[PDB]
Formats: C-alpha cells, sequence, structure tokens
C-alpha cells in the first residue's frame, strides 16, 4: 500500500452542487473521471478501465493531511456511549475508539470566494463568484493505493499539469505529486478487525446490498453532475444520479464495489467509481 | 427528528434566493406540525400528548399498545416513502421510540433522564441506518439523463415544462410571494405546497378560510367558535425584500448584516440542568414551553416594539438566525442578550455572531461561514460574540458596556464635523492596525504620532480617547471601526 | 503532449485587479485588490490575465464579420460548439516580494483620485488600492498538444495575444494610468511527451 | 489596430500634483507631491492628465458654455475617452500612462534635487500676519515622457480624431496641469509629439504625425 | 476663447522676494538654474490685493472669497455653492535680462548691508539682505480665458488698473524701506487660438 500526497500550488475548487461553495477535499469519483480524461487524452482508456474494474488499482477518496499527520474522516461508530471534531488522524483510530479521546487543533486552511465579471463591451458585465479553498503551507491531500501499476503514475503525472477539480483552466487546481511509501499506515492497514471503516464513495451491487446492511453506520452521498467530454451528445447533459456511501462510513461485511456506468446515450460510456477501499478496527 | 433543516433552508442556489428562506423555514416547521398532528389523529390521541413540537424535533407519549405499535410502523413507513418521493436524501424524519414506565416517568428510581437518554440512542440508531436496502436500488434506479436543471433546487426531477425550476422549489417561491404578517395556513386535497398525506398547503388568508380542512394559524382570533389551531413560529419580517429595505437606510454601508445565535448547552440544560429531586413531565414540559414561549412570541414582539429592519428565517433556542440591516442587527443583538438573560434569570447563556455582507452575497456560504463564526464564538460555549470576522471575538459585557459607552462617544465628539479630520480618524485607525501587526517600532512612532494628532480634534482627545489609546486597545479600534462603518455614503 | 510556457508579468504602471469583500479590511475608503488568503500577498488571477487576453485576442482577430482559433484555444460551450480548452492558466501571485523589501516599500500602495464636477467646481475624492509598479508575477500556463499540425498556429496567436496584452492593460482603471504590464522572460519547456519541434516554440514566444 | 503617440511634457513653471500625507517622520514640511512608489520619483498620473484635456476639449467644443456631466459630453469627446451609460455605451479610444519623472540624470547633472519647497503666505486683511505654509513642488524645466495608446476602429474618423488630440494638447499650453495653477505653478508644454503604430503600419501616418507635430 | 496678455515687469528699485548656507536671508531663486524668481503667487496676491481694494470703497478687510463679482471673477474663487474658476492665470517669473545685467558687469542678486541702531545702546548688530538688483527685467505672460463676451471690455479695464495700481506700488519683502519699487511697460495681449474680433481696443485700453 503507497499513499499519493498531493500538495497544492494553487487554490482548488471542488464543489458539491455550486460554482459558489467548495470543500477541502475531493472524492475517488473526481480522480477516477480525471484519471479516465487523461487516459482518453493519451488513448489508454481501455487499458485503464480494465486495470480499475479487476481490482489492479484501487484508491480511496482524497484526505487531508497536516505535518507528519494523516487524517480520515470521523468514522460513524454506533457505540452507545467532539460534534464539531470532522477528521481524526487515522493512526489514533484505536486509542480514539478505546475510551473517550482533542490532543491538538485540526487545521487544513481556510476557504475563500473570488469575485469574477463577464465583461461586455456595449453591456453591463455580470458578476459571478467562485468559491475556492486555499491549504495552508504545508498541508495538502493523501490518496491511499496499494499494488501501483505504471499506468496510473502515467495518467498522475499527466493530470498533474491538467488541473483538479473545478475551474482549473481559468487559474485552480494545479498540484505536485509523490508516492513516499509509508510503513506505519501499511501496518495499520494490513490488520484484520472485526468491524472495517470504508475509505471511498463506495455502492455495493445489487447482489450484495442487503448483505451489505447488517450492522451499518453508513450515509449516503448523491454523486453526479455534468458530463465533461466533447464526444458526448453534442450539448452538455447530466449524466444519472448515483448515490454512494459516504467515506466516514462503517460496515460489518465486507463488499467490493463496481464501476457503474451512468452515461449511456451518447458516443462514449461514463464511469462512476464506486469500488469500496476499507480499513480495519476492533 | 427532522434532518438535513439547515441543508434544506440555506442551500438554495438562486439569485433570487434570498426571498425564499422564510418560505423554507416556514415549510419545514408546519411540516413538522402537520406531521405530529396526522399521527395523533392515527392513533385517536389529542393534541394535549404532544409534549413538544419544536424546531426540527417533536416529543409525543401514547400507549404502549400492538395496536399502537402497528399505526407506528405503517405511518413511518409512508412517511419515509413520501420523504423519498419528494426530497431525496435532502430530508429524513426519524421516528424512534422507548417504552417507559410510570415509576420511571415519576423518577421514583432514578431513570427519567434515561428516557430521554435511550430515545436519543435509538434515534441517532435510526439515523445510522437511515435506509433500506429496497429504497436504496430504487434511489438509484430512477436516475436519468438530461439536459435541464432548477435554477435554484438544482435538481433535474419533477421539472416544469415551461420553465428549468423544481415544483416543489417553485412552490416555495409561490408561497414566499404569499406570506404576509397576518396569513394564516390551510393544509387541504388542493393547494400550493406539496405535503403529506396527499395534502396540500396554501397558506390564505382571510375570507377564502370559510372552508376536510385542518387551519393552522399564528393568532387566534376567537378560540370556541372559529375552530382552528394555534401554531407559533418566529415569523418576523420587516420588509420581505432586502434591495428595499437596504435601500431604505441611508447613513451607514450598504452591507447586510446575519445574525446567529444559539442557547450555550440546551441539550445538558435539558436533560441534566433540573435537580433530580424536582424531576417531572410537566416540569419538563413548562421548561419547553418557556423556551419556545420567548424565542417565537417574544422575539416577534420585541422586534415589532423597535421596528428594526430584520428579517427572522429561524427562530428557537438551538438555532436562531435573522438577517437585516447590519447596524439593525448590531442594535438588536444586545437587547437581545438582556431581554433572553431578563427571561432565564442568567442561568442560561446565549453565543452570537455577527456577519456582513454585500446583498448579492451567495446566501448559502453566507450562512455557512456566520456559523463558522458562531463555531468560533462556541470556542472563545460562553457569552461571546463575534463581530464580522472570527478573530474579533468579544464577550456580551464588553461588547455592551465598552463598545457601546465608546462608540456613543466617538459619535458624540467626533460629530465636530471636519473634512480631513475623517482623513485622520482613518489614519489613526490604519496605524493602531498597523502596530496591532506587533512591531513596537510602529507604537514608537505612534508615540511621535500622538504629539502630532493632539490639536487636530482640539482638545476633547485628553480625556477618554488617550486612555483609550494608551497600549492599542482591540475595544477602541472595533469601536472606531464600527464608526467609521457607520459613517459613510 | 503536454507544455508548459513559463514567464513573468512586470508592472510598468499600477494594477487594481478585483476585490475581496471578505471583511479583511473594508474599513478604510479604498478599493482594494485581490490577494492571496493565506499570505496576504498581492495576486493576479488566472482568470483575469485568460480573459483580457481573450478578449484582445478575439478583437485583433474576427474582424468586419468566435472564430475557431479562439475556440480551440480558449474553449467554448455552445449548443453544438463544445471544445476542450488547450491552455491551462493558473493564479499568478507575487514574486520579488523580497527584492520589494529591499527598498523597505510595501507590496501594496494607495492611488487617490478626485473628480471635479463641471457644474459646480468641487472634487470628491476616492482611494484605489493599487500594486505597485516593479512588482513581477512569475507565471506558467499549460499547453496541452491535441494536434500537431496547430501547435505553431496556436503558439503565434500566444504571442499575439501577449504582445497585444503588452499594448493594453490587465484589469481595473487603465484607461486612465494603471494597468500598463509587460511580458518578460517567456520561455516553453515540455513538460511530460518528448515533443520533436520544441525550439521553434521556443523562438515564436521568446522573440 | 492600435497607435502609440509619445512625447514629453515639460514643466515651464513647478507642478504639483497629488499627495498622501506619508507616515514616515518627515519632520516640518507639508503637501508632498505624489511620487512614485519604487524608485521615488515624482509622478504625473495618467488620470489627472485625462481629466484635464477631456475637461478642456469638452470645453472647447463650446458655443455657449460646458456645464454637462462627463457621459452628456459631445460625442467626439466620448469617442475619445469613453462613455458608460446605460445603453450608448463607447470604448475609449485612449488609454493614458502613469507618467513619471524622465531626466532625473539632467536634474542631478546640475547638482539639485527632483523635487523642492516652495514657502508661500497668506495674509489676512484684518490681522496683517502671514501665515506660512510649505508646497513641494516639481522643479520646472524637468520633463516627464509620456506615451498613450490610441486604439484605431474607424479610418473616417481618425484623422477627426487626431485633430481634437491635437487641439486638447494646444489648450493644455495654455493652461496649467495640476495643483496651484492659478497661483503660479502647473504650466506645462508638449515636446515631441508624434505617433507610431504598435504592430502592423498604418498606411495613412504621415497625416497623423504632421497635424500632431504642428 | 482664450487671450495671452504679455509684458514686463522692470524694477526701479531693488527687489527681494522670500527666503529659507552660511550667509543671512537669501531670496527665492529658480531651483534649476539658480535665476531670482518672482513666484506668480507673489505677484497674484499683491495684485488682487491692490486691484481689490482699489475697485471698494477705500480700504479692504475681509477675505479674499468675500470680493466684488469683477475681482471674484478675475481672480476665482471658493465657495460651497458660489464656486468660480478663475479667468487670469499667473505664471512664475524668471529674470529675462541675465544678458543685459551682465553686460553690465555686475551679478543678478547683490547683498545689503543695513543695521539696526538701539536707541538706548547706539551699537550695530548688522544684517545681510540678499536683493536682486535695480534694472532687472521680469517678462510674464498671463492666460485669460474669455467665457463672456460683454465682460471682457471691463475685465480688461480692471487688468489695466491692477497694472498701473502696482506701478506705485512695491512687489514683495522690505519694500516700505526701499525694496520693492517695479513699473510695467511693453504691455500687450494676443489671442491663443483664433483670432478675437475686439483684440485691437484691448491694445488700446491696455497700451495706454
Amino acid at each position: 500500500m503507497k499513499i499519493i500526497k498531493l500538495y497544492f500550488e494553487s487554490p482548488v475548487h471542488f464543489g458539491e452542487k455550486r460554482l459558489s461553495e467548495s470543500k477541502i477535499t475531493f472524492s475517488a469519483d473526481t480522480l477516477f473521471s480525471a484519471l479516465m480524461i487523461e487516459a482518453v487524452g493519451l488513448g489508454k482508456e481501455d487499458e485503464f478501465y480494465q486495470l480499475a474494474s479487476n481490482n489492479l488499482v484501487k484508491f480511496s477518496d482524497a484526505f487531508p493531511f497536516i505535518d507528519q499527520y494523516y487524517y480520515i474522516p470521523k468514522p460513524m461508530f454506533n457505540l452507545k456511549l467532539f460534534k464539531k471534531l470532522l477528521y481524526v488522524p487515522i493512526d489514533s483510530l484505536e486509542d480514539y475508539l478505546s475510551g473517550g479521546l482533542e490532543r491538538e487543533s485540526f487545521n487544513l486552511g481556510k476557504l475563500a470566494l473570488s469575485e469574477k465579471v463577464q465583461q461586455h463591451d456595449f453591456k453591463d458585465s455580470e458578476p459571478y463568484n467562485v468559491g475556492t479553498f486555499t491549504f495552508k503551507e504545508n498541508t495538502g491531500l493523501y490518496v491511499l493505493i496499494e499494488q501501483t501499476h505504471p499506468l496510473l503514475e502515467e495518467l498522475l503525472e499527466n493530470l498533474q499539469y491538467s488541473g483538479i477539480g473545478g475551474k482549473r483552466n481559468s487559474g485552480y487546481g494545479k498540484f505536485k505529486f509523490e508516492i513516499l511509501e509509508d510503513s506505519d499506515i501499511e501496518d495499520l492497514f494490513s490488520a484484520k478487525g472485526n468491524r472495517k471503516i470504508l475509505l471511498s464513495g463506495a455502492l455495493p451491487k445489487d447482489a450484495e446490498l442487503e448483505q451489505a446492511l447488517k450492522n451499518a453506520s453508513y450515509l449516503l452521498e448523491r454523486r453526479g453532475g455534468f458530463v465533461q467530454s466533447d464526444t458526448y451528445a453534442t450539448n452538455l447533459v447530466k449524466k444519472q444520479d448515483l448515490y454512494v456511501f459516504k467515506s466516514g462510513s462503517t460496515f460489518e461485511n465486507s463488499f467490493d464495489g463496481d464501476i457503474y456506468q451512468v452515461g449511456k446515450k451518447g458516443n462514449h460510456p461514463v464511469y462512476k467509481y464506486a469500488k469500496s477501499f476499507f480499513l480495519e478496527v476492533s | 427528528d427532522m434532518s438535513g433543516v439547515q441543508n434544506f433552508i440555506y442551500n438554495i442556489s438562486g439569485s433570487k434566493a434570498l426571498k425564499s428562506l422564510r418560505a423554507r423555514s416556514f415549510y419545514l416547521d408546519m411540516l413538522l406540525e402537520y406531521i405530529s398532528d396526522n399521527l395523533l389523529e392515527k392513533l385517536e390521541l389529542s393534541r394535549a400528548n404532544i409534549l413538544y413540537v419544536g424546531g426540527g424535533h417533536a416529543y409525543l407519549l401514547l400507549a404502549n399498545t400492538n395496536k399502537t405499535k402497528a399505526i407506528l410502523s405503517d405511518f413511518e413507513h409512508d412517511l419515509k416513502t413520501w420523504f423519498l418521493d419528494k426530497f431525496k436524501i435532502d430530508l429524513y424524519v426519524a421516528m424512534a421510540y422507548t417504552e417507559v414506565s410510570a415509576n420511571d416517568l415519576m423518577n421514583h428510581n432514578g431513570h427519567y433522564r434515561d428516557i430521554y437518554r435511550r430515545l436519543s440512542q435509538k434515534t441517532s440508531a435510526k439515523k445510522a441506518n437511515r435506509y433500506t436496502a429496497e429504497e436504496i436500488l430504487n434511489l438509484n434506479h430512477q436516475g436519468t439523463e438530461n439536459a435541464r436543471e432548477c435554477r435554484e433546487c438544482k435538481r433535474s426531477d419533477l421539472l416544469i415544462e415551461e420553465d428549468d425550476i423544481c415544483e416543489i422549489c417553485d412552490s416555495l417561491q409561490k408561497v414566499s410571494r404569499d406570506l404576509t404578517r397576518e396569513n394564516i395556513f390551510v393544509i387541504a386535497n388542493e393547494g400550493v405546497l406539496d405535503m403529506p398525506f396527499g395534502k396540500k398547503m396554501s397558506a390564505l388568508s382571510y375570507s377564502q378560510a370559510d372552508k376536510e380542512v385542518q387551519i393552522y394559524a399564528k393568532n387566534i382570533s376567537e378560540i370556541g367558535q372559529n375552530l382552528m389551531t394555534r401554531i407559533d413560529m418566529g415569523d418576523y419580517t420587516y420588509r420581505s425584500d432586502f434591495h428595499e429595505m437596504l435601500e431604505e437606510v441611508e447613513v451607514g454601508i450598504n452591507r447586510l448584516g446575519v445574525l446567529r445565535a444559539d442557547v450555550d448547552n440546551l441539550g445538558q440544560a435539558f436533560i441534566n440542568g433540573i435537580p433530580d429531586d424536582y424531576l417531572s413531565i410537566s416540569r419538563t414540559a413548562t421548561f419547553s414551553r418557556a423556551m419556545s414561549r420567548f424565542f417565537k412570541n417574544y422575539l416577534n414582539q420585541l422586534l415589532a416594539e423597535k421596528s428594526y429592519k430584520i428579517n427572522v428565517i429561524y427562530a428557537g433556542g438551538d438555532d436562531l438566525f435573522m438577517i437585516g440591516a447590519w447596524q439593525d442587527i448590531l442594535d438588536f443583538s444586545i437587547v437581545l442578550k438582556q431581554k433572553f438573560a431578563d427571561f432565564t434569570q442568567n442561568k442560561l447563556s446565549i453565543s452570537a455572531g455577527i456577519g456582513m455582507f454585500r446583498e448579492k452575497y451567495p446566501v448559502a456560504r453566507m450562512a455557512s461561514l456566520t456559523g463558522d463564526l458562531e463555531d468560533a464564538a462556541k470556542d472563545y460555549t460562553k457569552n461571546a460574540v463575534t463581530l464580522f470576522d472570527a478573530t474579533n471575538v468579544f464577550s456580551w459585557d464588553t461588547l455592551e458596556n465598552d463598545i457601546f459607552v465608546k462608540l456613543d462617544a466617538i459619535t458624540k465628539n467626533f460629530e465636530k464635523l471636519d473634512e480631513t479630520g475623517k482623513a485622520f480618524i482613518y489614519r489613526l485607525i490604519d496605524l493602531l492596525r498597523g502596530v496591532n501587526e506587533n512591531q513596537q517600532i510602529n507604537i514608537a512612532r505612534l508615540a511621535y504620532t500622538l504629539s502630532r494628532m493632539e490639536e487636530k480634534i482640539g482638545k476633547t482627545f485628553a480625556q477618554e480617547l488617550y486612555n483609550w489609546a494608551n497600549a492599542d486597545r482591540k475595544t477602541l479600534i472595533m469601536a472606531l471601526e464600527i464608526y467609521i462603518l457607520k459613517t459613510r455614503e | 503532449m503536454k507544455l508548459v510556457i513559463e514567464g513573468t508579468i512586470v508592472l510598468k504602471t499600477g494594477m487594481h485587479i478585483g476585490g475581496s469583500s471578505d471583511f479583511s479590511a473594508i474599513g478604510a475608503v479604498a478599493s482594494p485588490v485581490v490577494r492571496d488568503t493565506l499570505t496576504r500577498l498581492p495576486l493576479i488571477p488566472g482568470s483575469s490575465l485568460k480573459g483580457k487576453m481573450r478578449y484582445l485576442l478575439a478583437k485583433e482577430l474576427n474582424n468586419g464579420i468566435d472564430q475557431d482559433e479562439i475556440l480551440r484555444l480558449f474553449g467554448s460551450s455552445e449548443k453544438d460548439k463544445i471544445r476542450r480548452a488547450r491552455l491551462k492558466f493558473n493564479d499568478i501571485k507575487l514574486s520579488n516580494l523580497a527584492e520589494l523589501e529591499t527598498f523597505n516599500v510595501s507590496s501594496t500602495e494607495v492611488k487617490f483620485e478626485n473628480t471635479i464636477n463641471r457644474k459646480t467646481a468641487v472634487a470628491n475624492p476616492r482611494q484605489i488600492e493599487r500594486v505597485i509598479a516593479g512588482s513581477k508575477f512569475d507565471f506558467e500556463i499549460f499547453y496541452n498538444l491535441d494536434d500537431i499540425k496547430e501547435v505553431e498556429k496556436d503558439f503565434e496567436n500566444i504571442k499575439q495575444g501577449f504582445d497585444l496584452l503588452e499594448f493594453d492593460y490587465l484589469g481595473g482603471h487603465g484607461t486612465r494610468g494603471s494597468g500598463r504590464i509587460a511580458f518578460e522572460n517567456l520561455s516553453v519547456i515540455t513538460a511530460v511527451g518528448n515533443f520533436e519541434k520544441i525550439n521553434t516554440l521556443n523562438e515564436i514566444l521568446g522573440a
């Protein structure tokens, strides 16, 4: 298991339904879509989808990190006996679970709002506004992968000089990436456990959804939007809405998701990575 | 327990989204009212079995019979299906119940805290497993591809054929156009605003209510003969349109001010605020009714007393949200704290956060960062106000006494007037902020500067202003900041 | 097959791009400039540079009749014309602030202007924040190479946009003094994918 | 296609544009000139020069008076300096730039500063006492190399536009540029008035360069 | 339409304008060429004082904003409502005749020594006064912009009145004690751009 630490050199915009509103981090849907667009840029989207569908690449949602501290979302535990807390460090999960344990503050950056206009010559200009998020100086995001492949690294390097998120051609989203294989996180992931914490925006297939929802504390998340290409349907069109579990969810039974197809009435398919990525705890 | 109520009210993407906030807050509150009253109709119980129907949640006492549990299961399934068929994930009502006994109600063996502890545990357990497998499958099955979307609520289902707008969101637009200070609300088969269970709500006044139907009024005219149910909410609106009321004010800056406040520790004072030896069901009822009565009725009457330029979006102890002219927000915050302390006899504290914005600022980002100044005040859950920024955190007493005597003194002696005296005011403000960047060469400069600026205002400086400007007080720079914000074009 | 064009925007005259409404300092009667939110240092938005280059390039072209050069370089989304933009602009932040600290001077200034009424002969002043002249902004803009038969015409159009912008201003009250820029150190390096004719782009942009 | 008009504004008397009451303890001198913030040179803003040319040209196309709003000027003035109305909005054909002091080397050759201070009275007719006032001015004979960008979008108006531009420069020849000009200061003169093209040669550039250099 | 009124200020006695090395009381000079200079503020102020005192009932005691309509329209105003643009436009006047002064092998300015004999002490406490010499000339031109055809005659009558009022008074410095006496000559008016119809009447009511 390896890491992809994303040190950002620019404001980002990772909107949820907006241009004016943004979140601090992105998801596996967006990174899979970005890598698929970089694959069709260099003609390897048949290879990349065959790698991703056969579980040769498996990446979680991008998660925050401050100095030598990797963070994950606050796992929804259904324990019996920190509402403003949202991110607990991944190494501190055992003694966060063993008792009511806050050691240091969580600061990643702060949100912003860019004020832009759409200038007209002989007409009054149109204001609009882009909500952004600027990271702090020695912070960023990381993505957990395992058994990395040279195609994944080539596509990541091509995505590095293209932009991640929204409004990327208009000033945002540039970053640099690094692998930096760690030893503590891989030992934390290799250990089994009775309860497993989801880490990507997954959705089980229709023959395992009942098995997945047994002793489950989940949160559904609507993950859709408009199709970003040029060869799809000669006008802007919204893909199929897919409701996946949120990345902080916690399950008893394991599952492997699917790369669902959300675009069918077009010249090329549109995919949505809802494969499952788990972390075992006790 | 309605979930996502703030996400329903504030996350609307419209350019004219500010005109629908009261409609959305009203929709959610009266939605919960009708859901609880409908369940009491199904169980053949009176409305006296409502202990508290509040903001986002209701509490009912009802019999431990198998017939009741059958009606509860059917009601929960129908309510869940209706909420999925209108608000896909964005709204959810969690119906959880627990078994309690009369010796457990009477606090004979303790356990009166344990009623609401078990109820909150089961409600959180229901919120964790929100949907079934079949409902998730039907959610994923109804996704289509379409090149259309609403302007405001940004969904692509239930669009109207004539205009790219969600039907429920358009109905909120219509009822926002038809909401006055005296409108009663009528639920029947035909109406404006879509509701369970196959009923719709019109918000009509007044002679159209001669009409089968349930009539919900804020204020009742006659009790006996006219026969309608009194439901109160904090529906104070000054003008119901922000551009015109921002054009009404002429002295200060043309910015919109947002007040978001909450009482500190509703939950702690609600489950273990009362001593154990005085616990009763009626005392919990009278405490909940006292708090709701204060916020809704008393906040409406204090706002109607001195006609503040304030629109109230949400009213309640758990969450409050008002928006209007920022000068009137700043004027009403201190009197809201004072009258809340008069009501609760200083047994409860209120933490606020002010924020000033343009009118065309995005409403969701507005409410969200006003709430982050709120949690910045709650860090300090004490008496705390953040004045328009997360770093300018005060308390209530400091704001009251120090800021208002300082502002009254500054508006007294700074109204000479003079034209370059204002330039001196901004100059001294900017260099007091410059030494607030923590360099003492700047305070050496300011020691040189006071010798330059004795004679500019005259001799009124060296009685109170020099003692405030001794070592760059934050109180003084904030009072000067609100003075130069109150005095512009 | 993905290119990087590096350069520097120096300011011959001051610059008033944009404005924040973040209650940073809106007390002072002076329209502020756009700054980075964690360093509070002056910033050229990538949207401003991109939009002014698009405006001047689409006005120099499309005379007497946008054409597909502008759409293939800057992207479009019409009812039938949808193209991916080839240029990836980034937000540009201030570079020589250490050089601006050798002179013991700020990163930004304030400029006073009156307005003499002709009827009543009276002046009302107003203030404008400007980032000062002598400021430098190191930029990098990313070009992706979809087709080699169009890259030389694209780079000819990019240099045309750069010197057209060098004879105009970059945002704000440019008719009344400010905004004048000068692009220097314009060079092209390929990021991924070895491109066999890169020196011809390095001389058509570096001329 | 765009033209550049370059010249020099030479100060015949002293010139006092601009001022910010600087936070540094300069001492017992008040009312400084506007300066370039980095190179410490006195500056002629393009806004001041634009406003004074627009006023004198709008005043000159006269018979009657000039009393109107700048947007309700003459249509030649609106097509030269721009207008911003709700419907009849015209792009400005001129682009002014802030002009900083050029011949600092020549002022250093004569061993004298770039700006000086003039002491000035106001004797009140009651008391007949003088209150001295320091006014910082720029030395006469200083030269300010300017360049204005002219964007040409209609060949059938460029000759009249340059006729009006030369008339505006001539109206500044007999008036002052900024500051206490009625009391002596501010008098300017335009030298080396020429026109060059940004990129791509204008065919009829000779008539513009001969009615601008008249 | 704008007119230019051009003449000469010749110094009949010495003159000393201004103040503020290792010597006492220098004159205000040109800063580049070091020529002695009449500030246009001083000429405008003295002309305004004399013309406002003669265009009045004897004496002049009020502020310059409170003058007559002829004075206020000739020299400008600053009121909250009754603000007027000046028709005269004065300029700093440098020394013209350095050729004539250098012909006579004398400096353009010279130092004047004079005491203050205290009465109970009868001792000198000397001081040095720099004066630009007599016979110095100062070519001036004042820009007059024409707004009223029916008022240019009265304006030019007042301008000639101010000129020959200044002929019987001094111009700056220790004037009552010897210095400052000037006289105006070669007085003419010319038009800036495009000839005025009535220019000959102005040259004959100003050339007298």
